[PDB]
RNA sequence: AAUCCGGUUAAGAUUCCGGAACCUGGAUAUGGAUUCUUCACGGUAACGUAACUGAAUGUGGAGACGUCGGCGCGAGCCCUGGGAGGAGUUAUCUUUUCUUCUUAACAGCUUAUCACCCCGGAAUUGGUUUAUCCGGAGAUGGGGUCUUAUGGCUGGAAGAGG
RNA sequence: UAGAACUGGUACGGACAAGGGGAAUCUGACUGUCUAAUUAAAACAUAGCAUUGCGAUGGUCAGAAAGUGAUGUUGACGCAA
RNA sequence: UUUACUUAUUCAAUGAAGCGGAGCUGGAAUUCAUUUUCCACGUUCUAGCAUUCAAGGUCCCAUUCGGGGCUGAUCCGGGUU
């Protein structure tokens, strides 16, 4: 029950991962991969602006 | 044609170190005696150094630049490999199968790995490997 | 077997209500309680609940759409109009 | 079109189906071609794009969903992504990929 | 569960299992002994086709 | 003598809206600087059932541009949006289904809905289940825009008033027969207090002006003046013609 | 409340200086199906909960009663 | 937010008495754990361990919930067997007929559908429900992880009640 | 659950419990609702069909008045008559 | 005549957040002397993220661990639109 969580230790309320007790594993998996690939792809989004805008 | 070489940066997606950047120090495509799957021994950081500015005092700089590393066997399915690299041959000869069981040797390895990551963070080559994968 | 000669699902209504109203209900409850293809995962698993809302059972995709079918005919042409009206800006 | 080509590969060469075996046969570099379906999720699609630019393997988008790809390769179950590892009679590795 | 322990006992393979299972979802078998008598006849037909 | 029913609706004791299960007001984003110069990307979290609306709603979330938080708004879901689609609001936002654009940024002939009357009042016209307005013309003189409302009446509004692209989900709703009285009952217990509709011929001459008499008949003429006092207006209101309509549609 | 199974932990409990009262209880229960034998329980009362120890063997229990600290008030049976 | 059993009265008790708990609030000392790899380790993983800094601010969950149908599972009642006590019947018959044989909150270890992880790869399509759903977006299979409403054992506790 | 003998002053859902049925016409389609203390109906309601008003500095209505309110957490597949 | 007015009046919205005018870089644009004009003037495969008067650059304090100023983020007018 929602106020019983206070009486208990932290290892019952949390699993060890980042975004541990709030999101589940698979979802966390997705928000690493997306959070990698987009902020790798955005790197490509700057190598286009250095070549299209310069060789215009 | 083989991009899991022993210098590649990877990102651990599973485990307690999820979202934390490692480098492969030794891959194993066939596996091993135990671990019946393609695994790789990696070493990465657990606490990122914080954004030190112009106006931090020197001692309060150094407590920012502490780095907590870790060595770990990780399956290939739990790593994103990436195009970034890191020179590994300083602590290549430390992290091995013998570095494990008798875990007192693990802290001896973490000493070497921490010293290597601080000596690379000073003279700040590899800026992306030490920046927080903000996810 | 086929336990009704023609009525089918509107046999839950029985005798009453007319025949034209019951066949007009049949025509829409076949479409309403059907199992549609999912546009994203390709598995024929999109049902509905709460008219206007078509959730895929797996894959968690929740496509809005027509009340009694996924894409009504007066909307499937609208996107084609949009497909016509996005081309004029460039080519 | 490409379907006669994939059918000739599928009865002449060696391949694997589905995402996990593409990544398994792609980490080992045994891949020569991957073919991604159209209705695939964009995250899966970008994760297989990103492994192409490490392994230097060519990527051909299959226009049309995984149903049509499964029907094209001769199976009955759907398949989102195919990995050709040895082409046989057909030479799709060198056509326009 | 008779089909289940027949499959797990190796007395029958999974192809004949998935035939007889969706047949048992229909009637096709009034009782347990009748199903065993059906399996004996089909397995004897398979042996006479061997 | 007695105060008749449509007079009695207005003070609003029991005739109020039944507003418990409703999620909230279904408005658009407030027109601000991030909207009318660039384009802001939000996602749509959840498209949820509203109670008493025909159309389904849509939980769209936005970044606040000024303080670090997330402001959720609820759009009326255009037909063909799913959860996880990105929604681009604003002046320079591109033209796809579900985006919301000011009407100066669309070509004429475009099918939009939830559009505004005056710019900024967050979504007035064409909101119900299945409807849409079509932009039929632009006017760079005093930047107006001539559109087609769902009654077939044409209206000239500003091009600064925003509208979201596409028809509204929940369409085709009134095609199905409402076979029994239980479905009309369960319908109107979510909307408001106006069912059953007791005919005004049945009742006594205190209850209604169509009442009384040894036959149920309407008495005098049942097309009533616009200039009638509040309380006489009982039947067809200000009718210019009546009777069963004849002829084709798409009038002049 | 609890059951505490460690003898040296129980000796630590007896010297915890909040334990003012203890008591001993005797029962008779039978091994596997054959034979009745004497069982004992040692109960120390802490300020929150009651800590017990179950001893089936009299050859340890008789030495353990000797091993209690003498300042404790032991309700014997 | 947090409680139960047994007893007590001419009349009160989940309120008194005895035994046993729990929660909130506020004080605080002692161990344990952490540290010269200054703010923990293990496991491929799912996650686990008595503990294992963390503000402003943001997000997420709980509180949070329709009715109907069968299906599974537990609890209490019911039926019933063996044995150990008491009462009744008996002209004859009846290993007979009735009655007692109980166990609380709370605590420790353990225990489940569903969900999930790894290995592996499927059409001679295969798993499976009472109800036809599920699978290359990776099943069947081998080995695991978790929730603990529930059950069992042990403590409370046979020193109580019968 | 089905069958078989054998037997009973042809009795056997033995007490209890527990449909009378058919041929028609008038009438309202139906389930529903009401005159609580004489009327339960063929009346009212209903789905269905149709009509009328109105694009909000609006349509219907309220308020003694208001910097007021009901439909309206509304928009013509809508509200209202 | 109704046109052109904002300050009255009336409506509407926002925890009155970027309004008006000018300039900058690009660029359509053709020069009939030099610019006569007008547009733009940080984000689009992805259900990730975005907060500590902001990092950097520059000037100070009196160097302590730190703190201040300008710019980064153009000026002008104080009519929220």
């Amino acid at each position: 029950r929602p106020r019983q969580y206070a009486t208990v230790s932290k290892t019952h309320k949390t699993v060890s991962r980042a975004y541990g007790g709030s999101r589940c594993a698979n979802c966390v998996k997705e928000r690493i991969i997306r959070a990698f690939l987009i902020e790798e792809q955005k790197i490509v989004k700057k190598v286009v602006k250095e070549q299209t805008e310069a060789a215009k | 044609a083989k991009f899991l070489k022993a210098g590649k940066v990877a990102v651990v997606v599973r485990g307690r170190y999820a979202g934390k950047k490692v480098v492969i120090v030794k891959p194993h495509d066939e596996g091993s005696k135990s671990h019946p799957f393609g695994h790789a021994l990696v070493a990465g950081i657990e606490r990122y150094p914080l954004k030190v500015t112009k106006k931090h005092g020197a001692k309060k700089v150094a407590k920012r630049t502490k780095i907590k590393p870790f060595i770990k066997v990780v399956n290939y399915n739990h790593l994103l490999p990436t195009r970034y690299t890191l020179d590994v041959e300083a602590f290549k000869s430390v992290v091995s199968t013998e570095t494990f069981e008798q875990p007192s040797q693990r802290e001896e390895a973490k000493k070497v790995v921490k010293k290597a990551f601080e000596e690379r963070h000073q003279a700040g080559k590899n800026q992306w490997f030490f920046s927080k994968l903000r996810f | 077997a086929k336990r009704t000669k023609k009525v089918g699902i509107t046999g839950k209504y029985g005798v009453r209500y007319g025949s034209s109203l019951r066949r007009q209900v049949k025509k829409l409850e076949i479409q309403q309680h059907a199992r549609y293809d999912c546009s994203f995962c390709g598995k024929k698993t999109v049902k509905r609940g709460a008219a206007g809302i078509w959730t895929c059972s797996c894959c968690k995709k929740t496509v809005a759409g027509g009340a009694y079918t996924v894409s009504t005919a007066a909307a499937a042409t609208v996107r084609s109009t949009i497909r016509r009206l996005r081309e004029m800006v460039e080519a | 079109s490409i379907n006669q080509k994939l059918a000739l590969v599928i009865k002449s060469g060696k391949y694997t189906l589905g995402y996990k075996s593409t990544v398994k046969s792609l980490r080992q570099g045994k891949s020569k071609l991957i073919i991604i379906a159209a209705n695939t999720p964009v995250l899966r699609k970008s994760e297989l794009e990103y492994y192409a630019m490490l392994s230097k393997t060519k990527v051909y988008y299959f226009q049309g969903g995984n149903n049509e790809l499964g029907t094209a390769v001769g199976k009955l179950f759907r398949v989102g992504v195919v990995s050709i590892l040895e082409a046989g009679d057909s030479d799709i590795l060198t056509t326009l990929a | 569960r008779l089909l289940a322990k027949y499959r797990d006992a190796g007395k029958i393979d999974k192809h004949l299992y998935h035939v007889l299972y969706k047949e048992s979802k229909g009637n096709a078998f009034k009782h347990k002994r009748a199903l065993v008598e059906h399996i004996i006849q089909a397995k004897a037909d398979a042996q006479r086709e061997k | 003598g007695r105060v008749i029913r449509n007079q009695r609706k207005g003070a609003g004791s029991i005739f109020t809206s039944h507003t418990r299960l409703r999620q909230g007001a279904a408005k658009l984003r407030t027109l601000d600087y991030a909207e009318r110069h660039g384009y802001i990307r939000g996602i749509v979290k959840q498209i949820v059932h509203d109670s008493g609306r025909g159309a389904p709603l849509a939980k769209v979330v936005f970044r606040d541009p000024y303080k670090y938080r997330l402001r959720e708004e609820i759009f009326i879901a255009n037909e063909g949006v799913h959860t996880g689609q990105f929604i681009y609001a604003g002046k320079k936002a591109s033209l796809n289904v579900g985006n919301v654009l000011p009407l100066g940024s669309v070509p004429e002939g475009t099918i939009v809905s939830n559009v505004e009357e005056k710019p900024g009042d967050r979504g007035a016209l064409a909101r119900a289940s299945g409807n849409y307005v079509i932009i039929i013309g632009h006017n760079p003189d005093e930047n107006k825009t001539r559109v087609r409302l769902p009654s077939g009446a044409k209206k000239v509004i500003s091009s600064d008033a925003r509208g979201v692209i596409g028809v509204i989900a929940g369409g085709g709703r009134v095609d199905k027969p409402l076979l029994k009285a239980g479905r009309a009952f369960h319908k109107y217990r979510l909307k408001r207090n106006s069912w059953p509709k007791t005919r005004g011929v049945a009742m006594n001459p205190v209850d209604h002006p169509h009442g009384g008499g040894n036959h149920q008949h309407i008495g005098k003429a049942s097309t009533i003046s616009r200039g009638a006092v509040s309380g006489q207006k009982a039947g067809l209101i200000a009718a210019r013609r009546t009777g069963l309509l004849r002829g084709s549609q798409k009038t002049q | 409340a609890r059951e505490i199974t460690d003898i040296k932990q129980f000796l630590e409990l007896t010297r915890r200086a909040d334990v003012k009262t203890a008591t001993v209880k005797i029962n008779k229960k039978l091994n596997k199906a054959g034979k009745p034998f004497r069982q004992t329980k040692f109960k120390v009362r802490g300020s929150s909960s009651l800590y017990t120890l179950v001893i089936n063997d009299a050859g340890k229990a008789k030495k353990l009663i000797q091993s209690l600290p003498p300042t404790l008030k032991v309700n014997r049976l």
